[PDB]
């Protein structure tokens, strides 16, 4: 299928060069899978989610995003005109309050919660986890994020938006996850990007068009822009059988565009989520 | 955390 006049980011990640405008992708859409959403909440009513999304868990007083945040970046996951598998399930963990902050033990609970909770799903295709969030080193935090990703859930997290090295940053600086950095439009390293070794791959995460609160749309910036193209193009990949939970991270770098990137220091990888697709 |  093909999505004429596309957000950049969509466009971005279907082609092996930037400025297109179409983003092409397999019909299957990411459908049998599911991508949980670990921010502010999603507002589930937006029409662009068609119904396949919903709230599963808060750890405040309502179950809804009165921030955007999560809303965002659920969009670009399975979204219809805004994501990268349109016909996945979401799921919503409002981890995050309307003001955007979290203390370390409710992320963590979140966390174990997505873990114990998919074993009562009905994701055939896998699961997937989408971290946009982070804050100062922990151990605690990344040892969640590692059992998360040990339990069998496609774990992608943020590298944060310090443009530093995202070693002094949790969950981004856990090894076992998908830490993903951001890029614009002209296939450079966002400015405010963190990056380092630990970073896994890149996406695009300046200036992406989304759903918003009251069923608007935005368009913002940033590292947590870049993480919901990655665990969208897993939750894809996952339901073509291209790749697992396990494996998919890795699967997404051996794929992916590289050598592209710019601004990208020493020591960095120098790698942009692809999809490889081919009608 | 924040979020990002
Ligand atoms: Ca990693």
């Amino acid at each position: 299928a093909a999505q004429t006049n596309a957000p950049w980011g969509l466009a971005r990640i279907s082609s092996t060069s930037p400025g297109t405008s179409t983003y092409y992708y397999d019909e299957s859409a990411g459908q049998g899978s599911c991508v949980y959403v670990i921010d502010t909440g999603i507002e589930a009513s937006h029409p662009e989610f068609e119904g396949r999304a919903q709230m599963v868990k808060t750890y405040y007083y309502s179950s809804r995003d009165g921030n955007g945040h999560g809303t965002h970046c659920a969009g670009t996951v399975g979204s219809r005109t805004y994501g990268v598998a349109k016909k996945t399930q979401l799921f919503g963990v409002k981890v995050l309050d309307d003001n955007g902050s979290g203390q370390y033990s409710t992320i963590i609970a979140g966390m174990d919660f997505v873990a114990s909770d998919k074993n009562n799903r009905n994701c055939p295709k896998g699961v997937v986890a989408s971290l946009s969030l982070g804050g100062g080193y922990s151990s605690s935090v990344n040892s969640a994020a590692a059992r998360l990703q040990s339990s069998g859930v496609m774990v992608a997290v943020a590298a944060g938006n310090n443009n530093a090295d995202a070693r002094n940053y949790s969950p981004a600086s856990e090894p076992s996850v998908c830490t993903v950095g951001a890029s614009d439009r002209y296939d450079r390293r966002s400015s405010f990007s963190n990056y380092g070794s630990v970073l896994d791959i890149f996406g695009p995460g300046t200036s992406i068009l989304s759903t918003w609160i009251g069923g608007s749309t935005r368009s913002i910036s940033g590292t947590s822009m870049a993480t919901p193209h990655v665990a969208g193009l897993a939750a894809y990949l996952m339901t073509l059988g291209k790749t697992t939970a396990a494996s998919a991270c890795r699967y997404i770098a051996d794929t992916a565009n590289k050598g592209d990137l710019s601004n990208i220091p020493f020591g960095t990888v120098n790698l942009l989520a692809y999809n490889n697709y081919q009608a | 955390a924040a979020p990002a």
